């Protein structure tokens, strides 16, 4: 019962992300800590112009995460759950007009582990240019979410296509829209 | 202009000496009437052992994993008293921080009316914020209530939504339609119009 829900949520584990330290705002990730580049990455411009967040606060915590981690291996004999399968859907973020641009948004939902492989492919073909990416996204039900963009100019001739490989698909997954 | 966080609690493993193992931890503010609840919880894998909630204002095990968790952190006064002074605290404070920018967002939505690819009239709400909106179908002043269908509202994941709502038409020359966007953001309604011929 709440009128809004604000949640830090972090994550740590044995595969790449080996962790992971974000808040959120009614679902909508608004800052992480970058465990990589040591400091806080806003969403928009507008919320690290208006607020801070100490990259130690994030540091520290995953740093805490990943001894009860070490703990919780043992305590649980080594216990590996099960490979959740993801849901993957294709969507543009504005209505399609040929020769305008546009985003194409790939949406990977209800999997576990948050490890995962993801490729946009046009025609057959490998893309690596116009390609952005959201955090692992954690759900309220244990399970991840993430979304793949990629910014397009429609063409009747160009055909996308977004793959996803995770353990629990034994064939890639692979998603359409025009 | 700073946010709060609160330290997660250690599991200590004592002294003693693909595969894949996560360990999931949250700090949950449920803002309602000027009221916080504050819900920390600790996730082996997909499963949540142990939690504090400050309605119970104590640690409690979830399933048997988290029993060695309730008994040893319940002993600690100092992490009983420091996890009932959350909702006051951090909750409180990022709550009021993050006000303007989250809960006093506003983004204006982007209105297309264009026929489908039983005739079908798509109206495409694009880049909103926040996710409530009502949209309204007319034609020619008259509100159209049968033979409409409303997708779910979608996350975009970029902070803004969008919605599609189309109706069952039946077009004759000089048929006007409107679709009509009331949203939080906007004054005065948004109508885009679509002229049969
Ligand atoms: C781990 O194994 C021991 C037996 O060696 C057992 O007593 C204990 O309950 C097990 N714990 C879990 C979580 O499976
Ligand atoms: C991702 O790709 C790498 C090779 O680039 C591979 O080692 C890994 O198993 C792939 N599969 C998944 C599901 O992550
Ligand atoms: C909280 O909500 C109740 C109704 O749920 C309302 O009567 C009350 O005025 C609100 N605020 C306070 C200060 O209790
Ligand atoms: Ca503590």
């Amino acid at each position: 019962k709440a009128d809004h829900v604000s949640t830090y949520a972090a994550f740590v584990q044995t595969h790449r992300p080996t962790g992971e330290f974000m808040f959120e705002f009614d679902e909508d990730e608004m800052f992480y800590v970058d465990l990589d580049k040591k400091e806080t990455v806003w969403h928009l411009e507008e919320f690290g112009q208006a607020f801070s967040f100490e990259a130690q606060g994030g540091l520290a915590n995953i740093a805490i995460l990943n001894n009860n981690l070490n703990t919780l291996i043992q305590r649980s004999n080594h216990t590996q759950a099960t490979n959740d399968p993801p849901e993957v859907t294709v969507f543009p973020k504005e209505p399609v007009e040929l020769g305008q641009p546009n985003t194409l948004i790939c949406h990977i939902d209800k999997f576990f582990p948050p490890v995962l492989n993801v490729t946009w492919l046009c025609n057959g073909e490998l893309v690596t240019e116009g390609v952005a990416e959201s955090l692992f996204l954690p759900r309220t039900d244990y399970s991840f979410h993430k979304f793949h963009y990629l910014t397009f100019v429609p063409s009747a001739e160009d055909f996308y296509d977004c793959r996803v490989e995770h353990w629990g698909l034994d064939q890639p997954l692979l998603k359409h829209w025009e | 202009q700073a946010f709060w966080i609160d330290l997660f609690e250690t599991i200590g493993g004592g002294s003693l000496v693909p595969e894949n193992y996560l360990f999931q931890g949250r700090q949950e503010c449920y803002a309602f009437n000027g009221t916080q609840r504050f819900l920390e919880r600790y996730i082996y894998n997909r499963e949540e052992f142990v939690r504090f909630d400050s309605d119970v204002g104590e640690f409690r095990a979830v399933t048997e994993l988290g029993r060695p968790d309730e008994e040893y952190w319940n002993s600690q006064k100092d992490i009983l008293e420091e996890k009932r002074a959350v909702p006051d605290r951090m909750c409180r404070h990022n709550y009021e921080l993050g006000g303007p920018m989250t809960l006093q967002r506003r983004v204006q939505p982007r209105v297309n009316v264009s026929p489908s690819k039983h005739n079908l009239l798509v109206c495409h709400v694009t880049d909103f914020y926040p996710g409530s909106i009502q949209v309204r179908w007319f034609l020619n002043g008259q509100e159209e209530t049968a033979g409409v269908v409303s997708t779910n509202l979608i996350r975009n994941g970029d902070w803004t939504f969008q919605i599609l709502v189309m109706l069952e038409m039946t077009p004759q020359q000089g048929d006007v339609y409107t679709c009509q966007v009331e949203h939080t953001s906007l004054d005065s309604p948004v109508t885009v119009e679509w002229k049969a011929q």
